């Protein structure tokens, strides 16, 4: 119908990667209180029948991994997938624990083909994180 | 045989091209007024319905401050982008 | 005082990178499907709600025909961004 | 509220830019059809109280003139503004009869501060024009 189908005998698998302490090389500066909302996100997304699984501080060459992973499984029989990501960041970039990454190579192993148990099924990616670098002065 | 990009939705915490505001105390602003949506909202609404009063919720209360003439007084916008073939309802 | 890249929306006709279909005879997949919706939805629905079934409605019932192995049998898929700050019922 | 202010004297102005005849020097094809669109759109939004203005195959530098001057405007009494846009495209960029200009320094002249009596009311700016190159297959 108009509405999702939500009622599988799972409701879903709610993936938050915290990333907060960046290598040092990568001389990027620290994420103060990523903990606040990953506690908050793990415990609003948990009241809602998901399983959330919470990993920290992981790399690009890590985030990728965890993906490849988690779209090769059997999703069957769960009614959709959200991906709560927080870090720092540049368009479409996304950042690990080393360096930057794709937010693109990172979504596409749940693109309608490679990804099929989710096929007609809600694939929800929260990202929290800096979009470039501009500033919004704001107006009225 | 559907499209392989559909069913897809990006709800970015700031708009192309912006930095996005996290408090080192509270939390990323766009990340609290979610929950903070979701907590109310999550079984009376859909879901972009939800996802706009997020940005409402950050759009209208929330405002930087800092010493640096140059971070001091700044907003922020989410980004609701979705590919979505349906409407959702948490239930 | 409000963020100034808010209240904006942008419905594209298809998602980032992809190619738009248009037909020689009829007229863009997405433009059509879009009256076609806000024609009968305009005043029952939302617009979100509306742009939705505008993304179900090319994601579903439209597909690419051609000579060419490479441009036959394609599908498009619309994308809905937006920076609104509250709903819009066209009333 | 929750929904946006609709019911001021005016509903709108919606500016539907139709571009198909491209100089032959930008060796761009043509776009058959764009009228019954153009058309349709025309009287789509003529059906919900818009002003609707369609101007035809007009160049970079005459779509930004346009736009300055439509941002240029006592919106005061308005509730909106729609922008319907047709024509060939990279992503970010948009064609005129001419050659290639760039979505974003369009939008700008109604960005907040800029288009003043369009502060707090919705702009909707509709794009129906290629985002790239890449093919959809699809699955299922
Ligand atoms: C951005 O990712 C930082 S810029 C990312 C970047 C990548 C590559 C090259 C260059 C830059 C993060 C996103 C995030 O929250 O993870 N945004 C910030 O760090 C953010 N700072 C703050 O929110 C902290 C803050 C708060 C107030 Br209120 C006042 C000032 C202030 O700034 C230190 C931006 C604004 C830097
Ligand atoms: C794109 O803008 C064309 S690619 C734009 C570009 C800009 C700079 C460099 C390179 C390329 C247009 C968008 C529009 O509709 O205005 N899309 C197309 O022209 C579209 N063709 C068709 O829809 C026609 C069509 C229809 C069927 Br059914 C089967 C085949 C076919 O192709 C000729 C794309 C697919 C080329």
């Amino acid at each position: 119908d108009n509405s999702y189908k939500m009622d599988y005998p799972e409701m879903g698998l709610c993936i938050i990667i915290n990333n907060k302490n960046f290598h040092k090389s990568t001389g990027m500066t620290s994420r103060s209180g990523t903990d606040v909302d990953a506690a908050n996100l793990r415990e609003t997304f948990r009241n809602l029948k998901y399983e959330v699984r919470n990993k920290n501080d992981l790399t690009r060459e890590e985030i990728v991994e965890l993906m490849r992973d988690v779209s090769k499984e059997d999703h069957s029989k769960r009614s959709s997938f959200v991906c709560v990501l927080l870090s720092h960041g540049e368009e479409g970039i996304i950042f690990g624990t080393n360096g930057p990454v794709d937010l693109k190579k990172i979504t596409n192993f749940f693109r309608g083909d490679r990804c099929r148990s989710l096929t007609g099924k809600p694939k929800l990616f929260i990202i929290q994180a800096c979009r470039g670098t501009e500033l919004d002065c704001g107006i009225e | 045989k559907i499209p392989v990009e559909a069913d897809f939705l990006y709800a970015y915490s700031t708009a192309p091209g912006y930095y996005s505001w996290r408090n080192s105390k509270d939390g990323s602003w766009f990340i609290q007024s979610l929950c903070a949506m979701l907590k109310q909202y999550a079984d009376k609404l859909e879901f972009m319905h939800i996802l706009t009063r997020v940005n409402r919720k950050v759009a209208t209360e929330f405002e930087s401050f800092s010493f640096d003439a140059t971070f001091h007084a700044k907003k922020q916008i989410p980004c609701i982008v979705s590919m979505l073939t349906k409407e959702l309802y948490f239930y």
